[PDB]
């Protein structure tokens, strides 16, 4: 063509591509809301778009997104600063009202579905696919919490197929009332486990999975969020915790 | 301003020993303990595009230059715009690289998202260092460095980049390119591995990770899953730099000679030693 | 022999399962590929299956005689010994019809011969593997975006030795074949055209390869970082927003000054994609029929 | 929603009219005839 | 004390004895007092 | 209504006119006619 | 527990003992300290 | 009211002016023709 | 304690005087026409 | 029943009319022997 | 319930009322008004 | 409902009324209006 | 069997011919002597 | 709805109904019009 | 079974008239000895 032409169909057709792209990343989350439930300051120079129709993978409805954004779930932060900016603090203990570092959400009562007609995440006593029948095999060992004391005993694995993976490590209590705990934080070396998140006397505060085989998408929010609750506060202030929570490497 | 669900997440702390003295949320941005630090670093740094705009020459960041010191002045300082004033820009740059990757921890310890992020900028901390610290401390003086510009360090890399013959003969460089073209090799299918299921062609029911296992196993014979290509983006994008900071930590300080003359250490072998074969023969 | 259960990952293998069925095929995909169960506790461990139809093996063959044509011009000078071959597995060379030949295929085997075959076959290998990523997203019910970052990728292949060396008319105007021969060629298009720094079409394509690692240094970080929660499952985090759009969607807005939708983080990542070899194909279709010497471009459209 | 109000005028609109003002000046301050600043002597 | 709805906060008289009492310090010491700096300016030196 | 101050008017809004003021005190010093204190020696 | 009225926290009487002793004193302990220090700054060295 | 008094009223003025004074010195040092030590070097 | 004594000024002021010490070591020890210890050869 | 129909007719209909003409246009647009719009006076 | 076949909807003959009487008759503004700006550039000035 | 044979869908009622009605009103124009551009090119002006 | 029929019947008919035709229709026009559309002229 | 393997669908005996009612009737104009266009090529102008 | 009956002879045979054929076409075209289309006037 010429020496001065083509750089202009670009300073224009793309000079609004940070503009068109940003809104497409500003679907979820927006609109902006204040610290109570209020049409907030604004949105930005790239305001949120009015959503298109969303078809769901296993007939879960006309869930358009951005979707539910209001105040369905319970929140409990005592507003320290009524002015918008300065943070807020929970009522009693922050690991009971569910506010701060430990987050969850209320969803519909249909768990994540694949395509076989069955659910996603099941234990090893819900899939006789791979077993134990050679030598001595380790699925059943004692554990330890962040308080540096024994916490329970894990003797099972929640299996995966499409990813061939794992998501939880189930703990047999003295009783049997169900409990749960994430997968990536873990740091196991020899013959005993060490978790560095929650103390060994705060594991019952983790909800019993309504079913020991099923994880509904409603439940999969606090169950992998309570450990994040103990990654912020824990732990004031003096002595052993200073030689436990800090330092380290990995 | 804050988001709709940004209600429960608001809690003070995150910072270490001293209190919540610096952690005030100025707008959509986080001003933790390293927040006002970067406020101190970003305010002085805009002036560093404008200082040698009256000492070196032009006022436009097209040719604005605060040159690195000379090669031989020793373990010390420099003139000014030609080193001395250059010697001040770095500890802000790097003092601002640091106050950013570590103000993230005042959010990492604040909530509970992982500490693998004070880290993916630390291959950028270990990639800009190899041009400001790793090199010019030993061969003589701080004179072995690049200019900060946007068109000055351009005619510094090419028409002034054939000191070692051609740099393609530089094997790790070329392996740190056998690592780089592979970054958008695995962003091009993974940035499109979540796009076209709710928007298939228009109307159709959404796909799950079993159609992913009938599209990519119907692609290139290897399906490490969906967590095997975020272990396949953080494998494309951090290491083309340690194979380049190793393409240069033994280049110039030990090999300031032709790297086109490195590919005669390969043809020298007792078996085919005294033998000219092909092209060479 | 038993598969074990070690300490901290963890893993469980998979029996006999594939994927989905609709518009694909039944009696074409071969036997269940043998599983590489060798410390496969990190990612996955599963070989097969594979759509081995005529829409894929047309590239296995057309790539192979792209693989053997420069092959029978990589043993031609050695001395007919296996000593000099792997000795100069790179020092060997092969160039297309000369900078004076061009539009005629009358060239024999020697001076510039075994260039006319490798690409001719490769022509229905690349182009028959643009459509092993474009129609296997149709065998189910997905999209076409996977080869629309590829039509942009074969936009840089649309100029090198295709569209420019025929309008202008010569085969030296295409790329020599080897493992170094073209490295003594990537710096050729540099200096003959007066250096391509003031050529901000070749340079913005650069500028679109310096945003593949400003976009995947952190995606491979945070999706591995918000995975303790539930951000690894990228097929249930968008329309049913989980807490992974809460540890990763408050994390970046506070930081750099904006976040993104679980779907929109694949809208920029394919916008620093269909714009790399696309702004490369233009910035190399603008180099040879616009202004050769780009130093005599970037001082009249740059400083002047 | 869509378009709110009480935040744009404080930190954004003050630098929108200013942004609409800035890309205009450095051409009319530097046109072959106009300028109107530096020249006042001759 | 926490809030719920539009448009708290807000609100009053956390808006009356507060927001009215600090904003004019940024809208006078820089609105009409900024025209008191215009003193040694409007004559020095637009006219040479 | 709405909007916030007790946080903004102490460490936030001060760098808005500071984003408007000091960004142009420099410029009135670059010109070789205005300057108002630069050209002193000659 | 958090309270109600204007404004918290706090903290009457602290409108003239907190927001006037370390707030309005800044309009003096530097604002006027500028006026005296500028007598040794304004003339060095804008006049050569 | 609100903001701070025992927290952020003696520190929103310490490094704040250091973020507005001591780094403002670097403008009156970006001179080497004036300058309180570079007058001789002209 | 109004200001924080064993925090903001016991290891944070020792580097606050370290803040204005060595950055100027690359201006005054610099300068293209001073030195007075380096040029003991020319 | 193996591939598609609906997609090819509204979007993949282009790779038959447009991206087969618009590229073959600039070929016969640049040819002197035709010109039409480059006829004018030659 | 859900509609029958392609296209539905559709429908029949909602295709021949709301998409066949203005989509083929009103769309003749795409055919008539275009020649107004094409009879001015047909050979002006492909023929000086 | 899923039908057994081709086309269904289809679907007769939506096959020969949806793909044959505009076929002499559809596949009879593009092989004509294209020739309008042709017959106005072959004579003007390939001939020198 | 292994395959269906009545869908790829419009793509093996519509565009399949030109995949062969596009790589063959243009090995002939390159000669300045033939052309048949360029030579029917002067 | 699918039956089993080898091979559905389909289909017996709709295969002859499909691929000989329009695959041998309309697809033979692929050799009754192209062979008609062959004539302007067989000797014009290979043999002048 | 396996051997594509209503496929390989329909589509893979429709392209092996291009796989076997055209790869040897573009060699004996520009051969001066045969020519048969490139004899010209001499
Ligand atoms: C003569 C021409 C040579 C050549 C000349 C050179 C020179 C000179 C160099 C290289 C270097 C490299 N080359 Mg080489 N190179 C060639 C062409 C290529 C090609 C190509 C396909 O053409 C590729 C892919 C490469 C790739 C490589 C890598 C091996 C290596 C890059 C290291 C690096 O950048 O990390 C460094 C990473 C960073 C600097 C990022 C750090 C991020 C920081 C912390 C954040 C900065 C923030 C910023 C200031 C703020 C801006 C944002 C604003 C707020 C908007 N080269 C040819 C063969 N190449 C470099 C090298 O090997 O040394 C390491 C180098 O110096
Ligand atoms: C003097 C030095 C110049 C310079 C000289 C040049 C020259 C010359 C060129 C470039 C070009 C480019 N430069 Mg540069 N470049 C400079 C600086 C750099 C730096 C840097 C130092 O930071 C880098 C990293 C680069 C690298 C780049 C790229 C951004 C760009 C070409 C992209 C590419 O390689 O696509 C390549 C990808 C393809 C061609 C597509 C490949 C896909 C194919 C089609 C698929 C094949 C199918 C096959 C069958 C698959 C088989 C697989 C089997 C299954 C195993 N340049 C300096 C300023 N650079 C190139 C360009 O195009 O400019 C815009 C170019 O010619
Ligand atoms: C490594 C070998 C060479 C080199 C090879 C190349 C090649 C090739 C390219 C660049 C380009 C650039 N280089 Mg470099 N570059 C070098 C040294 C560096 C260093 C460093 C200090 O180590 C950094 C941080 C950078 C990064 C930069 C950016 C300034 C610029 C665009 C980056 C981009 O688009 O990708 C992603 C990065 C970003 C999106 C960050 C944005 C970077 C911007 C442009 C810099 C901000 C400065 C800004 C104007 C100042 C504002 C301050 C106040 C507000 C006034 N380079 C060395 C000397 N660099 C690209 C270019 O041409 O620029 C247009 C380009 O093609
Ligand atoms: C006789 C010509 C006058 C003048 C003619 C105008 C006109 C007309 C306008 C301004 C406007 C403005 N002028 Mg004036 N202005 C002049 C040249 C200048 C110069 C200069 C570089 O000398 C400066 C710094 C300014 C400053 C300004 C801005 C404060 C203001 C733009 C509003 C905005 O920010 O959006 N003017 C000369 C002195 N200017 C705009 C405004 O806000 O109204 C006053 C506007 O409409
Ligand atoms: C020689 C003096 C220059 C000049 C150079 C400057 C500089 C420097 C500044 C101002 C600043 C101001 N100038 Mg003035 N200004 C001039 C004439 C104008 C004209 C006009 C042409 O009528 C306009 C619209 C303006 C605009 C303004 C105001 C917006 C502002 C003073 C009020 C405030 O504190 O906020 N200036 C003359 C032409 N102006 C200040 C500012 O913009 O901060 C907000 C500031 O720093
Ligand atoms: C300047 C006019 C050019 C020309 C350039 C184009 C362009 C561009 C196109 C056609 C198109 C057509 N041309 Mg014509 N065409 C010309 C002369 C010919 C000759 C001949 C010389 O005998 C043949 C066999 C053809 C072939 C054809 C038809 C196949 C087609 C018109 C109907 C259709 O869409 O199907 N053209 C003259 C020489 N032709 C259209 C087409 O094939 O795609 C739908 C099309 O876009
Ligand atoms: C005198 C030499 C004749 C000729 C000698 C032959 C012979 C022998 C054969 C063909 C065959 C064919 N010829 Mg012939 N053919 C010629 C050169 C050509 C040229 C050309 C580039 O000029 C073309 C496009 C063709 C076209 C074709 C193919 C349609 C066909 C290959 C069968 C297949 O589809 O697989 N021939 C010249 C004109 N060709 C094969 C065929 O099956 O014909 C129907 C075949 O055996
Ligand atoms: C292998 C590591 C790769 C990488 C990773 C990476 N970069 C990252 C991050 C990560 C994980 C971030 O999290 C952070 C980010 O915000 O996301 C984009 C970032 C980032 N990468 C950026 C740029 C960048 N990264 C680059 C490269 C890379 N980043 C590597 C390829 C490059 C190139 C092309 O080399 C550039 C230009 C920033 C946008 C952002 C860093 C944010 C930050 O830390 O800000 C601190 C800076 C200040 C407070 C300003 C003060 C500095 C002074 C005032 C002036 C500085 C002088 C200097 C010379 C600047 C000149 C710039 C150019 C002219 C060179
Ligand atoms: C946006 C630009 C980025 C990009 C995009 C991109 N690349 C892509 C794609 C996209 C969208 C694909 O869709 C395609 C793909 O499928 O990815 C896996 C691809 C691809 N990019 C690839 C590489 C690649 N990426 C590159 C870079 C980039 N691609 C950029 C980062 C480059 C560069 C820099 O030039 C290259 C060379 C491939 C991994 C893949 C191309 C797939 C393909 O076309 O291959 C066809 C298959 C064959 C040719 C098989 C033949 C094998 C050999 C040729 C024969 C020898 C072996 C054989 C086994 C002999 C043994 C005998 C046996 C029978 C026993
Ligand atoms: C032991 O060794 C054996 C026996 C196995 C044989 C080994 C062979 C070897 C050594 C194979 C090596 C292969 C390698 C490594 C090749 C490397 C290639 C590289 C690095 C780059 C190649 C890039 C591709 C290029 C330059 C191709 C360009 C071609 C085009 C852009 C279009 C070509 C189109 C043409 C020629 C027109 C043809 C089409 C028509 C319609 C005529
Ligand atoms: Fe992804």
């Amino acid at each position: 063509d010429l020496a001065s032409l083509a750089i202009y169909s670009f300073w224009i057709f793309l000079a609004g591509l940070i503009y068109y792209l940003q809104t497409e990343n500003m679907r979820e989350g927006y609109p902006l809301e204040n610290e109570d439930g209020t049409p907030a300051a604004n949105q930005g120079p790239f305001p949120l778009p009015k959503p298109k129709t969303f078809i769901l993978p296993h007939g879960r409805g006309t869930l358009t997104v951005p979707g539910p954004e209001s105040e369905d779930r319970p929140i409990a932060l005592a507003r320290t600063a009524v002015s918008e900016g300065f943070p807020h603090a929970p009522t009693g203990d922050p690991m009971k009202d569910g506010v701060g570092p430990a987050s969850w959400v209320a969803r519909r009562d249909l768990p994540e579905l694949d395509g076989h007609g069955h659910n996603k995440i099941k234990p090893m006593k819900a899939a006789a696919g791979f077993h134990v029948s050679a030598g001595k095999n380790p699925i059943g060992l004692p554990v330890r919490g962040c308080d540096l004391e024994i916490a329970g005993k894990v003797v099972d694995i929640w299996v995966d197929i499409p990813e061939q993976m794992a998501r939880f490590l189930e703990v047999e209590l003295k009783d049997g009332s169900t409990r749960l705990l994430p997968m990536q934080m873990v740091k196991v070396q020899s013959n005993r486990v060490h978790v560095n998140a929650l103390s060994s006397d705060l594991f019952a505060g983790i909800p019993t999975i309504k079913s020991p085989t099923e994880v509904t998408l409603l439940e999969e929010d606090k169950i992998c969020g309570y450990v994040a609750g103990g990654l912020m506060y824990a732990a004031p202030k003096r002595k052993s915790v200073v030689a436990a929570m800090l330092a380290e490497y990995a | 301003a804050l988001l709709s669900f940004e209600r429960k997440y608001r809690v003070p702390g995150g910072t270490l020993v001293g209190g919540n003295l610096f952690d005030f949320w100025v707008g959509p941005f986080y001003v933790g303990f390293f927040g006002v630090a970067t406020f101190f670093f970003a305010a002085l740094g805009i002036i560093l595009i404008a200082w040698s705009a009256v000492l070196q020459g032009t006022w436009n960041p097209q040719l604005i230059s605060v040159y690195p010191p000379a090669l031989e002045y020793g373990l010390g300082g420099a003139p000014l715009a030609k080193g001395g004033l250059w010697q001040i820009i770095t500890i802000c740059a790097t003092g601002a690289f640091v106050s950013w990757a570590l103000r993230e921890v005042e959010i990492c310890r604040k909530l509970g998202i992982g500490y693998h992020i004070p880290f993916a900028f630390a291959f950028a901390i270990l990639a800009y260092l190899t041009l400001v610290l790793f090199r010019p401390v030993m061969m003589g003086a701080w004179g072995y460095a690049f200019p900060y510009g946007i068109w000055t360090h351009l005619d510094w890399v090419s028409n002034t980049g054939y000191t070692y013959g051609n740099f393609h003969y530089n094997p790790a460089h070329m392996i740190a390119i056998s690592f780089f073209f592979t970054n958008a090799l695995a962003l091009a299918l993974h940035g499109a591995l979540v796009l076209s299921a709710a928007n298939p062609e228009k109307g159709k029911e959404m796909r799950t990770p079993d159609h992913e296992d009938t599209f990519f196993r119907d692609l290139v014979g290897y399906s490490i899953g969906t967590l095997g290509i975020h272990r396949l983006g953080l494998l494309l994008s951090l290491s083309a730099v340690f194979f380049s900071a190793l393409c240069m930590i033994i280049t110039g300080t030990i090999w300031f000679d032709q790297w086109v003359d490195w590919w005669q250490w390969w043809v020298k072998l007792p078996w085919w030693a005294n033998i000219p074969g092909g092209i060479n023969g | 022999a038993e598969y074990q259960n070690i300490f901290s990952q963890v893993q469980v293998r998979g029996p006999a399962d594939l994927g989905m069925t609709e518009d694909v095929n039944l009696a074409n995909r071969s036997g269940v590929g043998p599983f590489s169960t060798l410390l496969g506790w990190f990612g996955n461990a599963q070989l097969g299956p594979i759509y081995l139809g005529s829409l894929g093996v047309l590239s296995l063959f057309s790539g192979l005689m792209w693989f053997f044509t420069i092959g029978i011009w990589f043993w031609y000078q050695a001395g007919w010994n296996p000593a000099v071959f792997l000795r100069d597995l790179f020092f060997f060379s092969l160039e297309p019809p000369a900078p004076e030949y061009g539009l005629s295929f009358a060239a024999p085997l020697k001076e510039g011969g075994l260039w006319l075959i490798a690409s001719f076959f490769m022509f229905v290998a690349v182009w028959s593997w643009w459509g092993r990523t474009y129609l296997r997203a149709q065998a189910l019910g997905m999209g076409k975006h996977t080869a629309w970052a590829f039509l942009s990728a074969i936009w840089l292949w649309m100029v090198l030795g295709f569209i420019r060396p025929i309008l202008m008319g010569s085969w030296s105007e295409a790329v020599p074949y080897g493992i170094f021969s073209h490295l003594d060629w990537t710096n050729n298009f540099s200096l003959v055209h007066g250096n391509l720094f003031y050529n901000p079409f070749h340079g913005l394509s650069i500028a679109f390869l310096y945003g593949s690692a400003l976009l995947f240094a952190m995606h491979g970080a945070t999706i591995l970082a918000v995975s303790r929660f539930g951000g690894e499952r990228e097929l249930e985090q968008i329309a049913d927003r989980g807490t992974a759009a809460e540890r990763a969607a408050l994390f970046w807005r506070w930081t750099m000054g904006f976040n993104a939708t679980m779907e929109g983080i694949h809208r920029w990542a394919i916008w620093m994609a269909v714009l790399v070899t696309l702004t490369g194909g233009i910035g190399i279709l603008l180099s040879g029929t616009v202004v050769d010497n780009w130093y005599v471009w970037g001082q009249n459209h740059g400083m002047a | 929603w869509m378009i709110f109000d009480p935040r744009r005028v404080f930190v954004a609109q003050g630098v929108f009219l200013f942004l609409l003002a800035v890309m205009i000046h450095l051409i009319l301050l530097s046109t072959p005839s106009y300028n109107w600043l530096e020249i006042s002597a001759a | 004390a926490d809030k719920s709805d539009l448009g708290y906060t807000g609100l009053t008289d956390e808006q009356a004895q507060e927001l009215h009492s600090v904003y004019m310090s940024g809208l006078w010491l820089f609105s009409a007092v900024a025209i008191v700096a215009h003193l040694a300016v409007y004559i020095w030196r637009p006219w040479f």
